[PDB]
């Protein structure tokens, strides 16, 4: 189960680029500059992060399964289909043992 | 001696360490000042 691993990580660097992000932009509105751009580092962080957790996330999804019935019946045969529980009855030789 | 003023204005008051270290905080190199600056932030 190492894609929920891989899920945590991508979460957990997301949070630290949005703390980056927010703090840099307090020195924005400290400086009185608010011409600038964020820098690089954390876009790319935070694009690495979404792209890495999208993966996972597909795998532990879950699975597809195919919409023909008798795929599930290859395996199988009278011995399950003929009991019929709420049809059943004890007087037979087990009753010896 | 204030009984007469003639002029004044009002100043901002100075920066505490945190926005200081802040500024200080701000290729390889940019990454590793960042985090620097935030296991400083978190040891405080
Ligand atoms: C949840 C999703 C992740 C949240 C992102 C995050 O992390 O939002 C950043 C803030 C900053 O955090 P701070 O309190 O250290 O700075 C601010 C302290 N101020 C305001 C007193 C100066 O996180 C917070 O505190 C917000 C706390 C609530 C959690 C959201």
């Amino acid at each position: 189960s190492l894609w929920k691993g891989l899920v945590g990580i991508g979460l957990f660097a997301l949070a630290h680029a949005a703390f980056s992000a927010a703090q840099h932009r307090s020195y924005m509105r400290l400086t009185e500059k608010e011409d600038e751009s964020l820098p690089i580092d954390i876009v790319l962080q935070t694009l690495l992060a979404f792209a890495v957790t999208c993966y996972g996330i597909v795998h532990i999804a879950g699975e597809f399964k195919d919409m023909d019935a008798t795929s599930e019946l290859k395996n199988k045969t009278f011995d399950t289909l003929r009991n019929h529980p709420s049809f059943y009855v004890f007087n037979h030789r087990g009753r010896v043992l | 001696s204030l009984a007469e003023v003639v002029c004044l204005e009002m100043v901002d008051l100075p920066l505490t360490g945190a926005q200081a270290e802040l500024e200080g905080e701000f290729l390889l190199g940019m990454f590793l000042k960042r985090l620097s600056s935030q296991l400083i932030l978190l040891q405080a």
